[PDB]
């Protein structure tokens, strides 16, 4: 790409009005705007899909006997038209392969048809003191209507709330001073905070719409170098009062990527910078690939394996002729053996017949088709069913084994909220978990009973609030406090000192906040409220709710209404949350006496290491420690209040060396770091608060019914370890007995292992593999650890970070290692990893390991691993439009991948695993009776059917069942199926399908063909003459009927046999097959173009010879392959007999198919 | 100033809720299909070999009349006639034939007459077939089945063209002569016709007084005549195939043109062999049944058969609901009831003596660890 030659755009320097070039440089190369997610390029797409299409063996080899069938020189009859099925295979392909690109297509032109704006009206240099106050602006100025198809480098775009963001950005000019912003990165990583961006700090000072147009620059910047957080710019621009350039560098932290979002600003203008490929989001994403499903390549194999069949059979058939075409007898009238096997080759041509692909396609497309309409599948919140979008994929989700999440929209929403505090050691607020499972079956009675006390305390507390008084903003969409004892302990019920801890407690509650208060644009009555951070807006919520309500931000303090009356305060500092301190301060005076006061929410670490440990009371802080620690052990996510009171002199003297340390120049970061240690040093704690995350519905019953299915899961997150960790607790994941086998890099431990971050954890691997289990070693571990396909043991859990994963994938020893210590564990958490690291990741542990994985998640950064997992899901809707854009699969929320993969996935897993053995035994069949035949007339090439049976059979006769087997097959119940999903064991361990069940049904084929060959053989053999009347048969075409109406009827009952469920229309279908077979052969025969038979009807059904052949050789047929299964079920019992016994014994008989998982009150006794 | 449904189907085919049944392989419900299916067949397969038992026949094997024969009655080598009579199993009865020579031909291979003279203990019930069985002789090669045009069976008069660079199924080897005579019969099928001539008629050897006679006509389906109209070639472009000279010396005149329409027995000859064993209709009887006793035949032999160490005969059968006689059938159908029960027995004995619990909830796989 482009790194050096920074492109320099000018701006405010306008060019001579006589010739103009529509820029300020000459040409060069410029990516297109447009977002190619498809497959295949609409003019490039043809040659693409047949490439991907000839991969296979089967379609060539049909291609070289339709060539070479006519290379041979007056060997066989020229085709002319026996060659149009694989042009119709092949354009239909196209057809559906054009049929999704166009999908995707619209789809993509849907969201590029997008709105944006840019203004005009005045004389621009493109398109069409400091600041002076003597121009008028023009009333010309209107925003025009612009598209996302036409923007590119050297544009300026205005954006407004509420909106994303076209391409990577500059940010120019805010609706604020300072020119700060503020973006969420959703679709890069799953933070919650906001994200801050300060614009230009030369254009800091001008403030209206037209200032940005008043000042004259230009802008040296540099192509997309390869690169996630780097970028050098340089702004230069000449000074009016004196002949000079000054020029001001610009960093990564002024620039706005692509994917992300623009929140709490009412108007920015920017400047377009990159555009197209670009992105970071275009970089991360990939190239779309073919997407193509696993059993194909076996199913490839198996079709060498029948051409090697094929091979052997004419090596050897072939050959006879010498021994008797040289020989006596003879009253008819090399290169003669090449063309002898050429003719038993064409002879012996459906072996593998053509409908193979087709069939396949066609399977496919129905189970795609029925996969869309599922209308369990359909979320009506947002309007959206479950849309598979690629076809090609809909049989790999039977051997899903590896699940790969994310935390942007996958595990949980983006909302938090408040339920519970501790004030004194005293707990206020309750939610409901599943902490009590196992501290000593029933616990759905409790949990339903918890849920209803809940529910009544809410409503209870909610009335109690609208009743004592009238709250001016007082709505129950925000109310989440359940603890009503805080009413009587602010009435004064519960002592002094209490009592004035908890009214200082509920004031720090809304006092410490990055808040800022706005009027509702909508209605000024009830003004919303707009937060620097998700936290902190719900904190201000529970605030507002609970009469401590924060409104506008004074000069010198900020308005506080309790319960009604209003009061401003008098705050005096604020030293705002950083990434590195863990805490957020506030400094306040109030007059009595005026006494200065600090309040500091952080962790609970850094809380519990700023206190006074040297004198106190030995109880008080002792109980709030225990809660904090019981709290830490249940899996809460909390923080921590301090609180301290100063004098006038303190106050004084804290300001002045604020104001003499932190308020310099020249890297103040250290000296206001001192500041707030030597000013925090000592503090008086107060409480703690605790904010609680929502996850999706349904996500802990779906965790555990993967997990006991054998589907291990990983997650993988981004922002933080501590968001992560305590999400994983919130969840069924993680248990407080397992232990956690953290990863770290560069974490405290350093000063211990100290050197680089190689040896680091090459030393902490080894001291898990040595200390702990005994593993140690490589080759002959991942040996033993290739032969266990899934198994849950261990009960420990491993925590990573970026760099530490990144350090142990670059190597291969350390990869391997890695993959050794996360096959031992359970819980595998990424953090702090890059779309880059998590691809790599992710292609390792498919590649090593052979195991068909899934990538579920959400946003512009999943795209990574999910075009690696060779199966595409993703969370869409309203939260998430980008990763869709590539997955195979788009769910409505995630509550539908745990049935879907769990129902589905297995259904097809076995239907093609029972349709690949049928399809290669109704051709075996039909094949190897024309083999035996040619015994007789001693393999001279000699058609025993009709001409048209060899085009006609495989695409009429025996097709229908087949392919209604493969498709409406219900192995078992969906809901008897989601309550023991230990069923999906048979695709984990992928016993159903593979070489030896090939074996044992060629085998069954052949037995087949051999009876069905000679019992009409040896019902002739005697006399040519059984058929009642004499009058005249023995005619090959006879024989060659009889035999094929033996085979297909053979095929029939052995596939209604086979299948699993026999209703009104698999069978319907099979009796109307079987129907059109005598119908077809009657109306065939009984017409001018009949030139041979003219009579088949009547020399064929009007024979009770025939029935009885026929009724014998369906005995043949059907006795040898029902004993044999009838056998293994009491060999060896595979668990869907006995699974399927129990169901219909009656166990499963109260449930009701619609199954839900909000309902866990069965009556079961 | 700025300013900035899909539900799916719900049916019962679309949910895949349709009325299913489940297939349940317990025994005490399959059990009974086994029996039943094996009592049932076992004695349908009793009833056909009854009704197969029910009919006798009589094979004569005679493609070396002259090189074994005399000019008197002399016994047949055992190895060229089979008898089955369900009157009497030990009838062996051994019959006498003869050969007598022809000086008129000069088809020194294959010329003269062989006279079988033959017993029968029994009566045939107002059907009698009369056939010639072959073997040795293979009737169907590749090229061999599609020596023939379907075109000349219209009678339109075809020409070179439309029988040699026709389709895959024309007459390639034998389409013109030497000298440029279109062939009305072209091919090998054709070519090779038979040249047996076979009586009219039986000549008794107890009863000469009213011996009785045969009828080759109407030997083929009624409606397949509508398919086989009479030639509408112009009597100088049509030669008769090179095999067939010595029935024409000169060819086809104005009045000789073979009539496909009531020629049954070429028409049965266009139906080629598929076995080894090949055999076709030439003599049928269903006006009166065929009485007892001795019977003499006169054949006519000018086809050769031995120059390709080929064999041919004279088979004769009453007919029967199940075609010919053969005990195949029933030996497959009892073998079947056999095995069916023998199955059904022994798996009840291994589920019985040696079987364990019939289901149980805590044997499946997870189960064990
Ligand atoms: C061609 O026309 C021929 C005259 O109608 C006839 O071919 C054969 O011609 C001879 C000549 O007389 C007929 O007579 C032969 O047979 C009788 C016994 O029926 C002998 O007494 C004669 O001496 C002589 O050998 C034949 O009868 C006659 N063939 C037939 C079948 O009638 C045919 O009409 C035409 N050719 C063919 C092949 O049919
Ligand atoms: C005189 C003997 C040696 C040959 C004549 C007997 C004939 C009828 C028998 C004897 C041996 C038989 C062969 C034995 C082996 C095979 C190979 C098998 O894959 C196809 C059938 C075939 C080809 C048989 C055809 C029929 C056969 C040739
Ligand atoms: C030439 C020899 C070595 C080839 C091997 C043949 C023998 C050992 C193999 C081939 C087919 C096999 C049989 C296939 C089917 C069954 C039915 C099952 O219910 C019992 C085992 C049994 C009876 C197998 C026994 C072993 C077997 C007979
Ligand atoms: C069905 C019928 O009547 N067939 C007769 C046949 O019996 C007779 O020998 C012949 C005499 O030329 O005339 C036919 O029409
Ligand atoms: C013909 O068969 C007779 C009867 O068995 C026999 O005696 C004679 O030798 C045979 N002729 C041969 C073999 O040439
Ligand atoms: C019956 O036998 C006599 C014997 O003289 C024979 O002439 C006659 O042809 C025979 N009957 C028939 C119909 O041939
Ligand atoms: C007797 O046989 C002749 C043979 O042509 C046939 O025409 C006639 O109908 C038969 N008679 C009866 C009563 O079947
Ligand atoms: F959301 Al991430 F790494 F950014 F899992
Ligand atoms: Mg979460």
């Amino acid at each position: 790409n482009r790194s050096d030659e920074l492109r320099t755009v000018y701006y405010n320097l306008p060019l001579p009005e006589d010739m103009l070039d529509e820029d300020g440089l000459p040409l060069a190369v410029y990516p297109r705007n447009k977002i190619r997610t498809t497959k295949y390029t609409p003019l490039t797409f043809f040659p693409k899909n047949i490439l991907f299409q000839f991969h296979n063996f089967a379609n060539i080899y049909f291609l070289i006997l339709l060539i070479l069938g006519a290379f041979q020189i007056f060997g066989v009859t020229n085709p002319g038209f026996a060659s149009v099925p694989l042009i119709v295979i092949v354009i239909i392909t196209a057809i559906k392969d054009g049929i999704e690109d166009s999908r995707r297509t619209v789809l993509d032109l849907e969201v590029n048809n997008t709105r944006t704006h840019i203004l005009s009206g005045v004389k621009n240099e493109n398109v069409a003191n400091l600041v002076d106050r003597t121009l008028q602006p023009n009333p010309e100025c209107r925003f025009a209507k612009d598209y996302w198809k036409n923007v590119k480098v050297g544009d300026i775009v205005r954006v407004h709330n509420n909106d994303e963001i076209p391409a990577d950005m500059i940010l120019l000019s805010t609706s604020d001073v300072d020119g700060a912003c503020y973006v969420e990165t959703k679709n890069l990583d799953g933070e919650t905070n906001l994200k801050v961006r300060q614009s230009l700090k030369c254009s800091k000072i001008i403030k209206s719409s037209r200032d940005i147009t008043r000042t004259k620059f230009w802008v040296e910047s540099e192509g997309p170098h390869a690169n996630l957080y780097s970028y050098q710019g340089n702004f230069k621009w000449q000074d009016t009062q004196n002949g000079n350039i000054r020029n001001e560098p610009v960093n990564i932290n002024n620039l706005l990527l692509r994917g992300c979002t623009l929140r709490n600003t009412k108007w920015a203008m920017g400047m377009v910078i990159f555009t197209g490929d670009d992105t970071k989001i275009m970089i991360n994403a990939g190239v779309t690939p073919t997407k193509k499903s696993r059993i194909s390549r076996e199913l490839n194999f198996s079709v060498i394996l029948n051409f090697v069949l094929l091979f052997i059979l004419c090596f050897t058939a072939g050959i006879v002729n010498g021994v008797y075409y040289k020989q006596k007898p003879r009253s008819r009238d090399s290169t003669n053996g090449f063309v002898s096997f050429w003719v038993a080759v064409i002879l012996y041509q459906s072996l593998v017949p053509i409908s193979l692909y087709i069939s396949v396609e066609i399977i496919k497309t129905a189970q795609a088709i029925f996969i869309y309409t599922d209308v369990l599948l359909y979320n009506a919140k947002l309007d959206y069913p479950c849309t598979p979008k690629s076809w090609n994929i809909s049989d790999d989700l039977g051997q899903i084994e590896y699940i790969f999440s994310d935390k942007t929209g996958t595990l949980t929403q983006n909302v938090m909220e408040f339920k519970k505090c501790t004030i004194n050691g005293v707990s206020y607020g309750r939610a409901y978990t599943e902490a009590l499972a196992g501290l000593r079956v029933d616990v759905e009675s409790e949990g339903r009973r918890e849920k209803e006390e809940i529910a009544k305390d809410r409503e209870t507390m909610i009335d109690e609030l609208r009743s004592m008084s009238d709250n001016t903003q007082f709505c129950p969409e925000d109310l989440t406090f359940v603890s009503k004892e805080i009413v009587e302990d602010l009435k004064g019920s519960s002592g002094d000192h209490q009592q004035k801890c908890c009214e200082h407690f509920l004031l720090a509650l809304a006092l410490c906040h990055s808040v800022l208060v706005e009027p509702n644009k909508d209605d000024p009555k009830k003004l919303d409220i707009k937060a620097q951070s998700p936290d902190e807006s719900a904190l201000v919520s529970t605030a507002r709710q609970l009469g401590y309500s924060f409104v506008g931000s004074s000069k010198s303090g900020l308005i506080v209404e309790i319960q009604g009356v209003q009061k401003e305060f008098q705050v005096l500092n604020v030293l705002e949350f950083n990434s590195s301190r863990k805490r957020m301060s506030c400094i306040i005076k109030i007059p009595g006496e005026p006494k200065a006061l600090l309040i500091c929410k952080g962790a609970d670490s850094v809380i519990y290491s700023r206190l006074d440990r040297t004198q106190n009371d030995a109880t008080l802080l002792e109980k709030t420690a225990l809660h904090l620690e019981e709290y830490a052990t249940e899996g809460l996510r909390t923080l921590c209040l301090a609180q301290r009171e100063l004098t006038w002199s303190e106050y004084e003297r804290w300001v002045k060396t604020y104001d003499v340390a932190a308020a310099s120049v020249t890297n103040r970061e250290e000296e206001l770091d001192k500041v707030t240690d030597v000013i925090e040093r000592e503090l008086i704690l107060l409480g703690g608060t605790a904010i609680e995350d929502r996850l999706q519905d349904g996500v802990p019953d779906s965790i555990a019914l993967l997990a006991e299915a054998g589907i291990k899961l990983w997650v993988l997150t981004g922002d933080k370890v501590e968001t992560a960790i305590n999400i994983g607790f919130s969840c069924n994941v993680l248990n407080n007995d397992m232990e956690l086998l953290v990863v770290k890099a560069s974490g405290e431990d350093v000063e211990e292992f100290g050197s680089d971050p190689i040896q680091v954890v090459n030393n902490l691997v080894t001291k898990y593999l040595r200390e702990k289990f005994g593993m140690s070693g490589s080759e002959e571990e991942l040996k033993e650890a290739k032969r266990e396909h899934g198994l849950p043991q261990g009960n420990f859990a491993v925590i990573i970070d970026g760099d530490a994963l990144k350090v142990a994938l670059n190597g291969e020893e350390m990869r391997r290692k890695f993959l050794l210590l996360c096959k031992n564990c359970k819980a595998v958490l990424c953090c702090r990893v890059s779309p880059a690291q998590k691809a790599a990741v992710v292609k390792l542990v498919k590649k090593t390991l052979d195991v068909m994985t899934l990538a579920i998640g959400d946003g512009s950064n999943d795209v990574a691993m999910i075009q690696s997992a060779d199966v595409g899901v993703g969370i869409a809707g309203e939260e998430g439009r980008q990763a869709v854009m590539c997955s195979d699969y788009a769910i409505g929320q995630f509550r539908y991948v745990t049935r879907l993969v769990l129902v589905h996935g297995k259904w097809c897993y076995k239907r093609l695993a029972e349709m690949i053995p049928q399809f290669f035994y109704k051709n075996v069949i039909f094949t190897l009776s024309l083999f035996w035949y040619g015994i007789y007339n001693n393999f001279d090439g000699s058609y025993l059917f009709e001409y048209t049976y060899l085009t006609f059979y495989n695409l009429a006769f025996t097709s229908v069942p087949v392919i209604l087997l493969a498709v409406l097959d219900q192995d078992v119940s969906d809901t008897v199926s989601m309550l023991v999903p230990q069923l999906y064991r048979v695709g984990i361990l992928r016993k159903e399908w593979n070489q030896t069940k090939f074996l044992w049904y060629m085998l069954d084929g052949v037995y087949q063909s051999v009876i069905c060959f000679f019992f009409p053989y040896l019902a002739y053999h005697k006399n040519m003459v059984v058929t009642e009347n004499g009058l005249g048969l023995d005619h090959r075409y006879f024989v060659g009927v009889f035999v094929t109406a033996i085979a297909v009827t053979s095929c029939n009952f052995y596939v209604f046999m086979e299948q699993y469920r026999w209703d009104w229309f698999c069978g319907l279908f099979i009796c109307l097959s079987l129907a059109v077979f005598y119908g077809w052969t009657g109306i065939w025969t009984s017409s001018s173009s009949s030139n041979e038979f003219y009579k088949g009807a009547a020399r064929v059904f009007a024979q009770p010879a025939y029935w009885a052949v026929l009724f014998v050789g369906v005995l043949f047929c059907l006795l040898p392959r029902f004993t044999i299964d009838c056998i293994r079920k009491i060999f060896y019992p595979k668990d869907i007999e006995i699974v399927r016994e129990m169901w219909l014994r009656g166990d499963f008989d109260l449930y009701p198919q619609g199954y839900d998982p909000t309902d866990p009150s069965r009556p079961r006794i | 100033d700025e300013v900035k449904n899909r539900r799916p189907k719900e049916d019962a085919f679309t949910q895949q809720r349709l009325a299913a049944i489940n297939p349940v392989l317990t025994p005490r419900t399959v059990l009974p299909l086994y029996l039943l299916i094996a009592v049932v067949f076992v004695i349908v397969g009793g009833c056909i070999l009854a009704q197969n038992s029910k009919v006798d026949e009589v094979t004569i094997y005679y493609q070396d009349c002259m090189t074994n024969a005399t000019s008197s009655w002399s016994d047949i080598p055992s190895e060229h006639w089979q008898f089955v009579f369900h009157k009497y199993k030990t009838y062996n009865t051994a019959p006498q034939w003869r050969f007598v020579d022809d000086e008129s031909d000069d088809f020194t291979k294959q010329r003269g007459t062989c006279q079988i003279r033959f017993t029968t203990p029994s009566d045939m019930k107002n059907n009698v077939y009369l056939n010639y069985v072959l073997e040795k002789f293979a009737a169907n090669h590749r090229r061999y089945v599609l020596s023939f045009s379907e075109d000349q069976i219209r009678g339109e008069d075809a020409s070179y063209e439309t029988v040699h660079d026709a389709t895959g199924i024309n007459c390639k080897p034998l389409s013109k002569n030497a000298d440029g005579k279109i062939y009305y019969p072209c091919g090998l099928i054709a070519n090779s016709m038979f040249n047996d001539t076979f009586p009219l008629q039986l000549t008794n050897v107890g009863d000469t007084s009213n011996n009785y006679s045969l009828t080759n006509k109407g030997i083929n389906w009624e409606s397949d005549k509508k398919r086989y109209k009479k030639t509408k070639y112009n009597y100088t472009q049509i030669a008769p195939p090179p095999y067939w000279e010595k029935m024409y010396p000169d060819g086809y005149n104005e009045t000789n043109i073979p009539d496909i329409q009531d020629w049954e027995e070429f028409q049965n000859w266009m139906r080629p062999g598929a076995f080894d064993k090949i055999t076709k209709l030439i003599r049928i009887n269903k006006n009166d049944t065929l009485p007892a006793g001795e019977y003499q035949l006169d054949i006519g032999l000018h086809w050769p058969v031995l120059e390709f160490n080929g064999k041919k005969g004279i088979y004769l059968t009453h007919g029967s609901h199940l075609g010919g006689r053969n005990p195949f059938l029933g030996i497959v159908y009892l073998i079947g009831g056999c095995i069916c029960a023998a199955m059904a027995l022994i798996l009840l004995t291994f589920w019985l003596f040696g079987g364990r619990k019939i289901a149980d909830a805590s044997s499946l796989s997870w189960n064990m660890k």
